[PDB]
RNA sequence: GUUGGUUCUAUUUCUAGGACCUGAUUAAUAGGGACGGUCGGGGGCAUCAGUAUUCAAUUGUCAGAGGUGAAAUUCUUGGAUUUAUUGAAGACUAACUACUGCGAAAGCAUUUGCCAAGGACGUUUUCAUUAAUCAAGAACGUAGGGAUCGGGUGGUGUUUUUUUA
């Protein structure tokens, strides 16, 4: 179980670290839309979530 | 004292972003002065909302201007109105404590503050004179 | 330092005081947000000054600071 | 730029003319006003805290103890001074405290809450000379540079974090 959650979370780290440049890098629409993001943010996820919870 | 003010554009036939008509930037003020809100607010409620640049340049006239040509306009100027208000409430205050000195002190200025523009008002009339402090 | 008091470059121009220049002007700008809610446009001051708030997916859009009003986190905006 | 009545229409559609039922430059790096996030030992009220000081109580041990330039004087065997445990009282906010902040000035430092006020900044908000200065009176007792405080804008590295605001 030592390499087990060794691999899990050297996969978990590259997934996360992944997703959250993935956020913050840069989004522009399909015009010219750039979209407000937070400072320490994580996931598209995350932010859709939580403009959901804000309807 | 220093500086602290906005500065309107050279420009005059603004600002040709603008997609929206100009009898619905009408009906938004006056929907929102039968809201009731102070001719301040309305102009900053669409200038941020209903994205005008300011409604003097967008109508031909100023909102005051069409809040009397459409029959919604004030009795008293918006600035001795809430000066006035600040009045009321700073001796509200005053005669719940009255050890308040300092509020005594600003009170004078606040009230010298009014004299100065009912004066003004009183030369110019709008409203009426024999008018001293409601 | 010794500056030409006519019509000097623009870099500093937009670097001085938008009082201080020759001629002077406006630092806020209009821009479109997007509600994501309902994805439909709306327009949108800088210095914004109160939560405006899109009336087709009422959420909120941008809370007010002392300057730059910010945007709430979903979001997207062009500037024009 | 809010009622009633008249006549003209062809395949009830759908129609044309009367009366009668609130004014006009610009928006100063002049001004006051609104609004936003603030900021301050600025003010008033209420509240909280601190350990000193004074006093009281409970002890414990024994010839001295405040005070003085010495002395003198003061109190001390009815145990003082000192020690420990509490309690009361009102006063005050040390170190932090600076060539820093606020107030018209004098002045202004414990916490929290409330009441209002004020500054500066921001602003493509509004009004349009509303300003300036003192009799009289009123309330209170030369340029440049480096920093630093308050606000704003932009940059992009670290502290920061992540679907609770
Ligand atoms: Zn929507």
């Amino acid at each position: 179980l030592k390499e087990d959650i060794h691999t899990h979370m050297a996969i978990f780290e590259q997934r996360e670290a992944q997703a959250q440049e993935d956020v913050q890098s840069s989004i522009v629409d399909e015009d010219g839309f750039t979209l407000v993001v937070g400072k320490n943010t994580k996931s598209l996820n995350s932010i859709r979530k939580k403009i959901l919870n804000k309807n | 004292k220093g500086i602290s003010s906005s500065a309107i554009p050279y420009s005059r036939n603004a600002p040709a972003w603008f997609k929206l008509s100009s009898e619905s930037v009408i009906e938004q003020i006056v929907k929102y002065a039968r809201k009731g809100l102070t001719p301040s607010q309305i102009g900053v409620l669409l200038r941020d909302a209903h994205g005008v640049t300011q409604a003097r340049v967008i109508t031909g006239n100023k909102i005051m201007r069409i809040l009397k040509s459409n029959g919604l306009a004030p009795e008293i100027p918006e600035d001795l109105y809430y000066l006035i208000k600040k009045a009321v409430s700073v001796r509200k205050h005053l005669e719940r404590n009255r050890k308040d000195k300092d509020a005594k002190f600003r009170l004078i200025l606040i009230e010298s503050r009014i004299h100065r523009l009912a004066r003004y008002y009183r030369t110019v009339a709008v409203l009426p004179p024999n008018w001293k402090y409601e | 330092l010794v500056q030409d008091l006519l019509h000097p470059t623009a870099a500093s121009e937009a670097r001085k005081h938008k009082l201080k220049t020759l001629v002077q002007g406006p630092r806020s700008y209009f821009l479109d947000v997007k509600c994501p809610g309902c994805l439909n446009i709306t327009t949108v001051f800088s210095h914004a000054q109160t939560a405006v708030t899109c009336e087709s997916c009422s959420t909120i859009l941008c809370t007010p600071t002392g300057g730059k009003a910010k945007l709430s986190e979903g979001t997207s905006f062009r500037r024009k």
